[PDB]
RNA sequence: AGCCAGGAUGUUGGCUUAGAAGCAGCCAUCAUUUAAAGAAAGCGUAAUAGCUCACUGGUCGAGUCGGCCUGCGCGGAAGA
């Protein structure tokens, strides 16, 4: 990690992921261990593929910065990390579901679940997603 | 065999030792049990595989009397022969450096130097049939017997592996080549075999633990002597020697002789230590030959040739005193291999 | 109710009995009977094949039940022995072991695979060639 | 505490203070580190 | 810089298959997951277990860090 070559190489990695993707889930393991990841990324790759790469870099000066041009209600996104779970084979596909029976499991906050974008609502959960 | 017997409940034994949970507190044990598991496992399987081979052999010996099933026996007796060879060599397996040979005659006076003279050619001809070398160094004669003391020089690879068992006083009943008559007379000579252990020096000083004192001499002079320090004390603490000295004027000049008598002490002390502990080993190695502190007697009207060390005879004597002592020796170190593993 | 709180990975030669003198201080960590404990190991050499030293998982509960999770066979051995090789490495400028082919490595791979997990296939045959790599294991297709 | 001459860190618990114009060093990791004069 | 997590999977990786399981004289510096993690910096065990750091995310939010050239100092410094 060097400098803006590096720092928006990653950037430029994400708006690749916001140009297929259209919806979104919110995720805050700030006591994620490794089993945690070895088998929901496992799941991510058995279920639909490693297209959903967990980006824990909420800051609102950073992965903001990635993409003000396409869901611009993430502002309010930035403290409190979330992973913008984006869902591209499939929109709105059976991706936060997924992780809503993991939310009952172990995922002790769930960052203020809520449904992200193309409701293009709130708090109302959507599990009314086609599956 | 009976030895080999003791070896296999040896291997029952670790099943009951290693396995104890408290066991491990010890880590003297432990590592000690561990270093006979090594030697016990592989050897109790060469005994245990030996076991089968052996009683396999019994039922199908006389059974029927059938040379069909002799063919069986065949089979198994040449696996037998070959099996156990490699489970010889296992048990073979430390000292094998270059060793002394001094062998010198005993009773019989000159007929006893002049069978000394034939063995060491069996010796030196062993030795060429495996290509070491030999190199004498002091040589007696009886005027007409060839040799009645002599120390040789084996070296070579394995030399004390092979000639340990050697240490003795041989006894030998032979027509003597020096009797007017045609009687049997009985002779000996007596082997010793030590190792070769290297000789190295001290740094002969190492001025770190040097209690160096220095006083007035004391003797005649004038006002000089009654201050001057010229007077040097050379203790060594890990020997206790004092050595005093005052002859020079300068104490330098006395520091000087001071050092060099403490040099020969020490020096000195350490090889008269050696060759004091030498002789210890070998009045306790060699044995006054007196007919009667045998290990091995080569009857030459017979033609026999035994050991009793592990009371086995031979009647092949003549291979024996053209060099071919290999077959002899090898029984007895496989003998006191198997009193190496009940050894501990 | 007791998952976490004494855990232990064990198994060793497979080719062997009851592992009283190599595995009994281990077993003797939570006070595990060795017989019982035998009776899951003897039950799981007879679970593939004998003569594959493999790691096991073991969970002892404080009920004495504990959870046996046996693994894949390491690599070291199964390249060992099913190439029939015995060079090995350490020595790098003297000695290292000659090819084996890609379908060999792709082989066990797929017997790994089904055990060890990741995201990509490929990248786990990748795994025994990074095995490969410094053992001197050479790679070819 | 050892009295030298030369005292340096010896880990990354070490820590270097100038109490009373004397440098000594103190670790809250391993009581051996303890240090003075120098 | 503090304060919250991870710091692992193949791998007790082939010492001379009894042993140094990121850890003595043993090799090479592999491959995944990625917001990240070295087949490694120490302790402890025959070994494990156990606890840390690199590296990487949220947090509060501004200058901080290590070298180089030199002025003047401090310790290194104990006698009749």
């Amino acid at each position: 990690m060097a400098l803006n070559l590096q720092d928006k190489q990653a950037i430029v990695a994400e708006v690749s992921e916001v140009a297929k993707g259209a919806l979104s889930a919110v995720v805050a393991d700030s006591r994620g261990v490794t089993v945690d990841k070895m088998t929901e990324l496992r799941k991510a790759g058995r279920e639909a593929g490693v297209y959903m790469r967990v980006v824990r870099n909420t800051l609102l000066r950073r992965a903001v910065e990635g993409t003000p041009f396409e869901c611009l209600k993430d502002a309010f996104v930035g403290p409190t990390l979330i992973a913008y779970s984006m869902e591209h084979p499939g929109a709105a596909a059976r991706l936060f579901k997924e992780f809503a029976k993991a939310n009952a499991k172990f995922e002790v906050k769930a960052a203020a679940f809520e449904g992200e974008l193309i409701p293009a609502s709130q708090i109302d959960r959507l599990a009314t997603l086609p599956t | 065999v009976a030895k080999l017997e003791a070896l296999h409940e040896r291997h029952e034994e670790v099943q009951a030792l290693l396995g104890d949970a408290q066991t491990i507190a010890d880590q003297e044990r432990f590592r000690a049990l561990s270093r006979e598991y090594a030697q016990l496992s592989d050897v109790s399987r060469c005994f245990t595989d030996w076991q089968q081979v052996q009683e396999d052999i019994e039922t199908a010996q006389m059974m029927l009397d059938d040379p069909e099933m002799r063919e069986m026996a065949q089979d198994e007796l040449r696996e037998a022969k070959e099996k156990s060879e490699q489970l010889e060599q296992q048990l073979q397996v430390d000292d094998e450096r270059n060793a002394f040979l001094e062998v010198r005659a005993g009773t019989g006076g000159d007929e006893a130097a002049l069978f000394a003279g034939d063995l060491f050619r069996m010796y030196s001809r062993y030795a060429e049939a495996r290509r070491w070398r030999v190199e004498i160094m002091s040589a007696s004669e009886g005027e007409h017997g060839g040799y009645k003391e002599i120390i040789a020089k084996i070296s070579g690879d394995g030399v004390y592996g092979r000639l340990k068992f050697e240490s003795g006083g041989h006894r030998v009943q032979r027509v003597p080549a020096t009797e007017s008559q045609g009687r049997i007379h009985t002779s000996a000579c007596t082997v010793a075999v030590m190792p070769e252990l290297p000789d190295a020096e001290l740094p002969d000083i190492n001025p770190a633990d040097l209690r160096i004192d220095t006083f007035r001499s004391s003797g005649a002079g004038g006002q000089h002597v009654n201050t001057t320090d010229s007077a040097i004390r050379i203790t060594h603490l890990p020997t206790g020697i004092v050595v005093e000295c005052q002859d020079e004027r300068s104490q330098h000049k006395n520091k000087a002789k001071a050092l060099s008598v403490l040099g020969a002490r020490i020096h000195a002390a350490e090889m008269a230590k050696r060759q004091q502990a030498e002789a210890s080993t070998r009045r306790n190695l060699l044995g006054s030959g007196d007919r009667s502190d045998r290990n091995r007697t080569y009857n030459f009207p017979q033609g026999r040739v035994t050991d009793h060390r592990i009371n086995l005879t031979l009647y092949r004597l003549d291979e024996v005193m053209e060099g071919k002592l290999d077959m002899l020796i090898e029984p007895i170190i496989q003998e006191h291999q198997a009193d190496q593993l009940a050894a501990l | 109710a007791k998952k976490v709180q004494a855990y232990v990975k064990l198994q060793v030669a497979a080719g062997m009995a009851n592992p009283s003198p190599p595995v009994g201080p281990a077993l003797g960590q939570q006070g595990v009977n060795i017989m019982e404990f035998c009776k899951a190991f003897n039950a799981k050499t007879d679970s593939i094949e004998k003569g594959l030293p493999i790691p096991v998982v073991i969970t002892v509960y404080a009920d004495r039940s504990f959870t046996f999770v046996t693994k894949t066979p390491p690599a070291a051995v199964l390249l060992k022995k099913a190439a029939g090789i015995k060079s090995g490495s350490g020595k790098p400028n003297k000695d290292k072991v000659g090819k084996i082919s890609r379908a060999q490595l792709q082989e066990i791979a797929q017997t790994k695979a089904a055990d060890m997990t990741g995201a990509d296939i490929e990248a786990m045959t990748r795994s025994i060639e990074g095995t490969a790599r410094s053992m001197g294991l050479v790679v070819e297709d | 505490m050892k009295v030298r001459a030369s005292v340096k860190k010896l880990c990354r618990n070490c820590k270097i203070v100038k109490r009373d114009g004397v440098i000594r060093v103190i670790c809250s990791a391993e009581p051996k580190h303890k240090q003075r004069q120098g």
